[PDB]
RNA sequence: CGAUGUCGGCUCAUCACAUCCUGGGGCUGAAGUAGGUCCCAAGGGUAUGGCUGUUCGCCAUUUAAAGUGGUACGCGAGCUGGGUUUAGAACGUCGUGAGACAGUUCGGUCCCUAUCUGCCGUGGGCGCUGGAGAACUGAGGGGGGCUGCUCCUAGUACGAGAGGACCGGAGUGGACGCAUCACUGGUGUUCGGGUUGUCAUGCCAAUGGCACUGCCCGGUAGCUAAAUGCGGAAGAGAUAAGUGCUGAAAGCAUCUAAGCACGAAACUUGCCCCGAGAUGAGUUCUCCCUGACCCUUUAAGGGUCCUGAAGGAACGUUGAAGACGACGACGUUGAUAGGCCGGGUGUGUAAGCGCAGCGAUGCGUUGAGCUAACCGGUACUAAUGAACCGUGAGGCUUAACCU
RNA sequence: AAUUCCUUGUCGGGUAAGUUCCGACCUGCACGAAUGGCGUAAUGAUGGCCAGGCUGUCUCCACCCGAGACUCAGUGAAAU
RNA sequence: ACACAGGUGGUCAGGUAGAGAAUACCAAGGCGCUUGAGAGAACUCGGGUGAAGGAACUAGGCAAAAUGGUGCCGUAACUUC
RNA sequence: AGGACCGAACCGACUAAUGUUGAAAAAUUAGCGGAUGACUUGUGGCUGGGGGUGAAAGGCCAAUCAAACCGGGAGAUAGCU
């Protein structure tokens, strides 16, 4: 089954009935509105491809513009696809609203995770600070060693080191969807998303059930 | 990190930024119009336009806060006097940035910073 | 912590194939003055998009 | 956001009584033991108040069996079910954590006459 | 949050005063103990005369903590100090028969029904 | 020997399998539970402390288990310097003595700004055969893979009882990892207040400067963990040891020779991420350009004038993006930033005035005043009209289709 | 034992657990009486051990303030 | 060797607080230390604060943190008193 | 009264960090010891190399000491590189 695109409201939480407090993450979905319909005997798989939001019209190139006028749907501030399954199918113009979302009870979320900048070992890859007194020279948070001795003159592949954390594309699974109100396009899931408020989400239902 | 944060903190701890825009936001409003570093005139209207805003409403209470800020009685004169009724019904924006180029002793990229009605 | 071989001129030269300088594109004109100055920056006269925004 | 804040106006609770740290209250709490829901009470003095909107919360502090405890509540939380000052008091800070080295006749508060 | 190290107060009759973790029970590298966890204990300060003695090692069940113990509204509660009651060591019952002081709901169980008995005010 | 830093600890690790746990089996002098032994199996996991310089070891208490080894007895241009192994001093012992002792004892300088390889990240160039904007496929690569306990099945099978299951199902944890900041908290030298000394603003009052932010008390956003969400799978395929079916060779027998079936945390998939420089440079969609002439050495040739597209780049306002580049938003047809208005939050009833009091002070005005990064708005200021790069229909050869 | 190899001697204390410490024993490898023996109040930037308080030493690190590091302009090394 | 965070004898000794020539803030007087401008990564240096625990770190409580003044009460073993 | 006590000047140098092509061919920062005495300091003088001096470390004698420096014997010698 296919997702939608939305966007990272920001988090509240839910009190039930019971005196449960129930952390949310409000996910508004608007109408994402399909702009291409990809198939075997073209493209040699079957997705849909669709468009979310609006866009300024002095800044939609001709380019995106002709395609979304192929289409006959506004232009949206991205373009993002989905592969189907068997059975399922779509047309172009199409409007899809939260109500897929509906009957469902799990769902992945995939976001740009936050941009923690060039950051350290102990940081990113959880790595223990040496001693903070007792003699250490300069050495107080450096990931220590880096190999053995002329056995391999070389460091490995994929050795864990310094660098860009964060700003990238991570999946939470299995989120408990809350709510799914059609009417002013939300959903509530369950827990932390990834990425900032404001950036765009790929709301799917769970494929491990 | 700086995320979403605020206050440029100009390679200065905490009481010398707060000493140099109290001192430069009294020259601006000496002279009106002075040229310094882009970044340091950025950080001036956050200082500046809020002693304005301060202004437009004289009680002697403002006049102690303004004093509090500046540390100038012909300041504090010249804005309830002048500059309030000046500005009295600008909703904000009551500086200008202008840059003029590069500084010679350090190639640093200077402005001209005036009040709007100036001239 | 030093090497152990001179580098030759030919690594040199590629080390210092990105330390070359971006010329100015384009100056921009004043339309009062007609004169040239950096786009966004005010003139050597003080004009700035046509008006006189200070004395000299 | 608008439409946090539409989420969290209607979950918020029409009815919390207005109090002041250093005012003596009584919060009756609903329990659930076994499936029988009964009432528990806890009275103690408003040491912090966490205003939030839905999110707000406070926090008591009680003298109870030679133990101090405390305990913060969620104000909008539907366990609480009433809130009840006994005893206004009188302070001149917004949070009285220093309370948790003084007992007996040092943690006294004056009444807020009004 | 209660590790090794850790002294705590007696909340029963035992006879016991001051108690020092050894060991957080119930999983390899586990780093802390909570209320309704169980530790082994020795002992450091006794009465004269009671059923224990200075430098017994057995089994303790931790009853209140001073970070608190959170309930699915999201509220916190918080004890000004660590107190646990003594259990034994194979058997893993209370020693004594009278329990001092505040203990929670989270203690409520098979296990921890003469506690709940015993106690003076259950949170 | 014109120098290859030699114990142990720390920090990072990585491989082997002669496997410690978990997994699959065979035999048992295997009733069950629990074991013994051997075979297959390296996917993940695989204690904290006391003593001691220690590795080790003993001891205490855990745990599913506390694996055995290689790696210059891994790792000092990564740390340490307790030990060993400099110069000082002393004991015992040897020697007439200077002095000496894998005998002891106290003290005792550990340098290097990284050229290359390597590795972690991040860009520039050019290419992919007209140029450009997007969305993809997925060759390949990496990540991840742990497990307890309880309950039901069932006090059933088994067993004389004591005790006590396989198989299967559900729940709740520990360790680890990813994400997030709604909660609980931390910080919050850019917010508010109290207060000590001193100086100053003419003085009072009120403020400001310095004293670690002067010392404190709280605390917004943000970042965070101790906080709270999620994960490990199921499944499929082919198998290991092993179990078989039919069945001869070898009239029987026989799991194998022909043929067929089952079979594990291993393998390939399934889950997540990168990914067409995958030079084997792929696919789809859309957009842009449809001018004249000279040349000689006539060819994938060179030049002139006109033209300058799609788009990009640059600049500017900037960002929960960021070392720099990069990336993303916006540039007046505009909410990009600042300001401003309103709100919220925090702090906790400002100043001034009046009253009471000899006065310190208290009370009223007053939950006042101030309020950072927050929320909703608002063109007041700054984001310029341009200019720059990029062209002008895009090779040959066959094949097929259509004329 | 600043001396004891065997040795982490044995016993006791202290600790959950103590090759160190303290007190005993004496089997003094290889103490011993002015290259002094045994005690000893006070003192010691002396050596070993223990406790209370205290705390980022640590479990396990988080945030903040500044000086560099990074970018721009100017000058401009070095070992090898 | 330097316009070098070093070394160099004597004399003078204001105010407020303070025992004080300590220390804090100031006067007279003299300086802002001969590269600057930005940004606000890792890491290092020097500091501030920290939930719960409180030496479990370590060769070793190294380093930090803590104590800290005046007056009064009171103050052990031992001792060469 | 005191080779008495606490503690600045002053003298010294116990610990840690930095620095180690340093700010510095031994220093800075935070702590530290003595501080009316066998104290410390200025100026001038004397002791000379197998010699001085030494509360004694083979310490010091011009950044040099198990026998200084300079010049000379001297192109010592080198079965060694
Ligand atoms: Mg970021
Ligand atoms: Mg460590
Ligand atoms: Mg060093
Ligand atoms: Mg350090
Ligand atoms: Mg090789
Ligand atoms: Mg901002
Ligand atoms: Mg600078
Ligand atoms: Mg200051
Ligand atoms: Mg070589
Ligand atoms: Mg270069
Ligand atoms: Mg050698
Ligand atoms: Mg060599
Ligand atoms: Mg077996
Ligand atoms: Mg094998
Ligand atoms: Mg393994
Ligand atoms: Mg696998
Ligand atoms: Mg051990
Ligand atoms: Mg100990
Ligand atoms: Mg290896
Ligand atoms: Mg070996
Ligand atoms: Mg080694
Ligand atoms: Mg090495
Ligand atoms: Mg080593
Ligand atoms: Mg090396
Ligand atoms: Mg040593
Ligand atoms: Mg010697
Ligand atoms: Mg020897
Ligand atoms: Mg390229
Ligand atoms: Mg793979
Ligand atoms: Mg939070
Ligand atoms: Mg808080
Ligand atoms: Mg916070
Ligand atoms: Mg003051
Ligand atoms: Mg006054
Ligand atoms: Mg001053
Ligand atoms: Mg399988
Ligand atoms: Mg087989
Ligand atoms: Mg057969
Ligand atoms: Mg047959
Ligand atoms: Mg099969
Ligand atoms: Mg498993
Ligand atoms: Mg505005
Ligand atoms: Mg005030
Ligand atoms: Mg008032
Ligand atoms: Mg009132
Ligand atoms: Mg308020
Ligand atoms: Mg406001
Ligand atoms: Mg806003
Ligand atoms: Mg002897
Ligand atoms: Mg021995
Ligand atoms: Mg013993
Ligand atoms: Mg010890
Ligand atoms: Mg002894
Ligand atoms: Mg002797
Ligand atoms: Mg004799
Ligand atoms: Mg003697
Ligand atoms: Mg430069
Ligand atoms: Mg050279
Ligand atoms: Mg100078
Ligand atoms: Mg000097
Ligand atoms: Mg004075
Ligand atoms: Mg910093
Ligand atoms: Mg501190
Ligand atoms: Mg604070
Ligand atoms: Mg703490
Ligand atoms: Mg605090
Ligand atoms: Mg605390
Ligand atoms: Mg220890
Ligand atoms: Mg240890
Ligand atoms: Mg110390
Ligand atoms: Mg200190
Ligand atoms: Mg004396
Ligand atoms: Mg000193
Ligand atoms: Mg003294
Ligand atoms: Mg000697
Ligand atoms: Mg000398
Ligand atoms: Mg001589
Ligand atoms: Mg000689
Ligand atoms: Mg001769
Ligand atoms: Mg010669």
């Amino acid at each position: 089954m296919i997702g939608l695109v939305g966007k990272k409201v920001g988090m509240t939480r839910i009190f039930t009935e019971d005196g449960v407090s129930i952390p949310v993450t409000v996910i508004e979905v608007e109408a994402n509105r399909v702009t291409q319909v990809k198939d075997l005997a073209n493209d040699g798989y079957r997705a849909i491809q669709v468009t979310t939001g609006a866009k300024k019209a002095n800044r939609v190139t001709k380019p995106e513009a002709g395609h979304f006028a192929k289409a006959g749907v506004e232009a949206g501030r991205g373009l993002w696809e989905f592969r189907l399954a068997e059975g399922e199918e779509f047309t172009v113009g199409q409007s899809i609203s939260v109500e897929l979302f509906a009957d469902v009870k799990k769902v992945d979320v995939t976001g740009t995770s936050k941009g923690k900048g060039f950051a350290g070992t102990v940081k990113r890859w959880n790595f223990r600070t040496q001693d903070a007194t007792h003699g250490n020279s300069l050495s107080h948070r450096v990931p220590g060693s880096i190999g053995q001795n002329q056995t391999p003159g070389k460091v490995f592949k994929g050795k864990k080191m310094a660098g860009q954390m964060g700003n990238e594309r991570v999946t939470v699974q299995s989120l408990d969807v809350v709510r799914v109100d059609a009417e002013r396009n939300l959903l509530l899931v369950k827990g932390a998303v990834p990425g900032a408020t404001g950036s765009d989400l790929i709301v799917k239902p769970a494929v491990k059930a | 990190m700086r995320h979403r944060k605020s206050g440029r903190q100009l390679n200065r701890n905490s009481s010398h930024r707060q000493a140099m825009f109290r001192n430069m936001a009294g020259s601006l409003v000496r002279h009106e119009i002075i040229k310094t570093t882009l970044p340091k005139a950025k950080e001036l209207r956050r200082v500046v336009e809020p002693l304005i805003t301060l202004a437009k409403t004289d009680s002697v209470a403002n006049r102690r806060l303004a004093f509090a800020r500046t540390r100038d009685n012909e300041i504090v004169a010249k804005l309830f006097n002048e500059l309030g009724p000046r500005f009295a019904s600008r909703a904000g924006g009551y500086t200008r940035i202008l840059k003029c180029g590069f500084r010679a002793g350090d190639n640093a990229p200077m402005a001209y910073i005036e009040l709007v009605d100036r001239s | 912590a030093v090497q152990q071989n001179k580098p030759t001129r030919s690594k040199r030269g590629m080390r210092r194939s990105h330390d070359a300088l971006t010329a100015v594109t384009s100056l921009s004109v004043d339309k009062t003055s007609g004169e040239k100055h950096l786009r966004h920056h005010i003139t050597a006269d003080g004009y700035y998009r046509g008006r006189k925004v200070i004395a000299k | 956001s608008n439409i946090i804040k539409q989420l969290e106006q209607e979950q918020m609770k029409q009815d919390v009584p207005s109090f002041r740290p250093g005012d003596t209250v009584e919060v009756k709490v609903w329990v659930v033991e076994g499936s029988k829901k009964r009432l528990q009470a806890f009275e103690g003095v408003v040491i912090a108040i966490r205003n939030r909107g839905l999110h707000s919360a406070f926090t008591v502090r009680k003298i109870s069996n030679g133990e101090g405890v405390e305990r913060v509540f969620q104000t909008h939380s539907p366990v609480v079910d009433s809130i009840s000052v006994k005893r206004r008091g009188a302070v001149r800070k917004a949070k009285l954590y220093y309370l948790r080295e003084r007992t007996g006749k040092a943690a006294r508060i004056k009444e807020r006459l009004n | 949050m209660i590790q090794e190290q850790t002294m705590l107060n007696v909340a029963d009759n035992s006879g016991a005063r001051r108690v020092m973790c050894i060991k957080v029970l119930g999983g390899s590298h586990r780093r802390y103990a909570g209320v309704g966890d169980i530790i082994k204990i020795t002992i450091k300060e006794a009465i004269p005369r009671g059923k224990v003695k200075k430098g017994d090692v057995l089994k303790a069940v931790v009853v209140r903590t001073k970070k608190g113990v959170r309930r699915p509204d999201g509220s916190v509660i918080r004890f000004d100090g660590n107190a646990c009651v003594l259990l034994n060591n194979n058997s893993e019952q209370p020693i004594g028969t009278r329990i001092f002081g505040p203990v929670t709901r989270e203690l409520r169980s098979e296990k921890f029904m003469k506690i709940i008995s015993l106690a003076p005010e259950v949170l």
